[PDB]
């Protein structure tokens, strides 16, 4: 099989700046007989099927804005967003259609770059009703930060927790180019009522010092 | 020096495009108006043509040094290949319409490696002495064609061994190809010597001359006295004449089929025997008559 | 233009048959491929068929467990996946590309279907429990917990509240059920005057929940 390799994995480029995405095929996809490169580029936004941008390496699909362009030949190909717009935030895939099986690159995520922004941290104790059900979920909200990388640590009675938390990260907000993250600590109602202080500790590039949000059980 | 062909039955001889025994004679499909094989080409007075070697030990083989990305080719003895001599080094495989699977070995090292060859991309340029390594690690190798499969490109293609590969680049054409070979007409069609080729199908490899004919002609170098050599295909045990054929100076055989009565309907253990030199338009009797 | 069948839930080891219907013109001039996409992962070509030539091919890893077929009379191609495993949970896409002959179909993808979600799991269908995330700027929200299968949607005040809403992607808990939170930031002076309700809809279980979040 012809293996497709894209680089970078993720790309953050400021509005109106140019984004370049490289794609290399393990075997040339340039048919000597017709001189065509059997390579295409696709754009996929979450919840949607992919959309054709470029074909034959450099041909722009009808209806694609001409700030999209493809170049390269043989084994090395390049997609360039000459002036990035908010509507171009998506995952981009290259694909060879030279042979069976058809193969895609791993994809390159492109987000809008902006200045660093520290998260606003919020902590939520489990609700009245959920405790009656027999399980306590403690939620820590990291809101409207950039860039995406962020570390969250849970400290129950000032003891580091491990393996009982799940994170979820939103996609980039199109209005302010930020991300938000939820960290949910899930305990049995028994262990929840055997401890007092529940703390969420946040590390991020936009913070010169860790931020701890805590609460006491029942206050 | 009178013209002769080897006194050996066809079924004990070898294909000249791969080291395979000959198992039948055949004709081309109706939609094959000509062939341009680069191996198995030798004139009747003994001039090798294309990439044809004297010996089967060179047939359908490659030699070169891989760097992991490309294999830089040489002749099979390691001496340099020069583009003006032909479309590829001597003995280089000439099977079009298929992917190749070549068994790679090395002098001084243990093990064999399968080399999978798609002959269509812009990295397959044997006329420039360079073909893609396709995962073959660095080192010097000798490779021999082992089995074939359908072309990777175009997808859905069938194996078609009446073709030759594209030897040149997407911009520069391979020079010094052996010329095309055409049916002479007026009933005469080209005669091919067939071999079964391993691979995921019922693959049959045609060639214009058995390899043992080629090294015989190269040795004898008998002057081509006429425009065509009239031959009899004779039974070796009885001497009975099974059909008339003509051998032409460029190095190919013809007959007049009448049809489920062509050279494929003849026994394969017969011997071709030179009868006399005759005109181009000497009218052959139909096979079976 | 490529119409796929609805979402499916299958138990491990069972089989799933997914359909893709197109116009007759497209059906007889195209190859029809199946491309799947695991959650948060890339695109994986599984195989294809050229209906008018009845030729098929498959990627090696889907050989033996996958069969692709076509019904000329309904212009519908089918994908069958047997011996389902958890890692087979994905959105299965139908995709087409031009095919002029059996050996002339090396073209970029023409159209895409909207996709068909196949969830491979032992979990039972279950609507979520919606728990409040109770409260310058204040943050509040709703915990949408223990539902199966995907998807769920959340809105706020019947869609009247939109600014500052962050509804997080779901996560698959070890219990086999999904969970997510939806949060919103509002003026702290609104916590006494303005009512906040999250509208949670889990159509697969026919469950609709409105939960007022109180300070
Ligand atoms: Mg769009
Ligand atoms: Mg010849
Ligand atoms: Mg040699
Ligand atoms: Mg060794
Ligand atoms: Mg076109
Ligand atoms: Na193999
Ligand atoms: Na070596
Ligand atoms: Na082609």
């Amino acid at each position: 099989e012809i293996v497709m390799s894209q680089s970078p994995d993720s790309l953050a480029v400021s509005l109106g700046e140019r984004a370049t995405i490289n794609c290399k095929s393990s075997q040339s996809v340039l048919y000597k007989s017709d001189k065509k490169n059997y390579l295409a580029w696709y754009q996929q936004k979450s919840g949607q099927p992919p959309k054709l941008l470029i074909y034959w390496a450099s041909t722009r699909e009808s209806g694609v804005p001409d700030r999209f362009s493809g170049s390269g030949s043989g084994t090395d190909f390049t997609l360039t967003i000459s002036s990035l717009q908010a509507e171009d935030v998506a995952v981009y895939y290259c694909q060879q259609y030279y042979s069976i099986p058809r193969t895609f690159g791993q994809g390159t995520k492109v987000d809008i770059k902006r200045t660093a922004a520290a998260p606003s941290v919020f902590i939520f104790p489990p609700s009245d009703e959920q405790l009656k059900s027999g399980t306590a979920s403690v939620v820590c909200l990291l809101n409207n930060f950039y860039p995406r990388e962020a570390k969250v640590q849970w400290k129950v009675d000032n003891a580091l927790q491990s393996g009982n938390s799940q994170e979820s990260v939103t996609e980039q907000d199109s209005k302010d180019s930020t991300y938000s993250l939820s960290s949910t600590l899930t305990l049995s109602k028994a262990d929840y009522e055997k401890h007092k202080v529940y703390a969420c500790e946040v590390t991020h590039e936009g913070l010169s010092s860790p931020v701890t949000k805590s609460f006491n059980r029942g206050e | 020096r009178p013209f002769t062909l080897p006194n050996l039955p066809l079924s004990s001889l070898s294909n000249s495009r791969a080291p395979l025994p000959i198992s039948s004679m055949g004709i081309s499909p109706d939609n094959v108006q000509s062939v341009q094989f680069q191996n198995g080409r030798c004139t009747l007075d003994g001039r090798l043509v294309g990439t044809t070697p004297v010996s089967l030990s060179h047939v359908a083989k490659i030699r070169g040094t891989s760097n992991g990305t490309v294999i830089n080719l040489t002749e099979l003895d390691g001496t340099p290949f020069h583009p003006f001599e032909g479309p590829a080094p001597i003995g280089f495989p000439d099977l079009g319409g298929c992917d190749w699977h070549i068994n790679m070995t090395q002098f001084g090292h243990s093990s064999q490696t399968q080399y999978d060859v798609d002959t269509t991309p812009d990295t397959f340029v044997p006329h420039l002495g360079s073909i893609q390594a396709n995962g073959i690690g660095s080192g010097n190798y000798v490779g021999v064609l082992s089995w074939i499969s359908p072309p990777s490109h175009p997808s859905g293609s069938q194996v078609d061994l009446w073709k030759i590969p594209n030897y040149g680049s997407s911009i520069t054409e391979a020079t010094h190809l052996a010329p095309s070979v055409y049916p002479p007409g007026f009933g005469e069609v080209l005669v091919f010597f067939m071999s079964k080729m391993p691979g995921p199908g019922a693959y049959n490899l045609p060639c214009l001359l058995p390899q043992e004919y080629i090294s015989h002609l190269a040795s004898e170098q008998a002057p081509t006295v006429g425009e065509a050599a009239l031959l009899h295909y004779v039974d070796p045990d009885t001497g009975r004449n099974l059909g008339e054929f003509k051998a032409y100076p460029d190095g190919f055989l013809t007959c007049v089929p009448n049809a489920s009565s062509g050279p494929q309907q003849l026994p394969i253990n017969g011997v071709f025997v030179f009868v006399s030199w005759v005109s181009r338009f000497y009218q052959l009797k139909p096979v079976g008559t | 233009q490529l119409v796929q069948s609805g979402a499916e839930v299958k138990k491990p080891g069972s089989s799933v048959k997914v359909s893709c219907r197109t116009s007759g013109d497209t059906f007889n001039t195209h190859a029809i491929s199946w491309v799947r996409q695991a959650p948060g992962q890339g695109l994986e070509w599984m195989g294809g068929i050229i209906p008018i030539f009845a030729t098929t091919n498959y990627a090696n890893k889907f050989q033996g467990t996958v069969t692709i077929s076509a019904d000329e009379s309904t212009s519908t191609a089918y994908l069958e996946v047997r011996s389902l495993r958890s890692e087979d949970t994905a959105v299965y896409y139908c995709a087409s590309n031009r095919a002029n002959r059996a050996d002339d179909y090396d073209y970029y993808f023409d159209y895409w279907g909207q996709g068909t979600l196949v969830t491979v799991s032992s979990a039972s269908f279950k609507g979520p429990s919606v728990f409040p995330l109770a409260p310058g700027t204040a943050a509040l929200g709703c915990l949408v917990k223990d539902y199966f299968p995907e998807p769920v949607t959340v809105s706020w005040n019947s869609g009247a509240l939109t600014s500052g809403v962050h509804t997080f992607p779901a996560v698959l808990q070890s219990s086999g059920l999904y969970s997510l939170s939806s949060v919103v930031t509002v003026p702290s002076s609104s916590l006494g005057t303005q009512t906040y309700i999250c509208n949670v809809n889990h159509k697969p279980s026919n469950t609709k929940v409105d939960k007022k979040v109180e300070p």
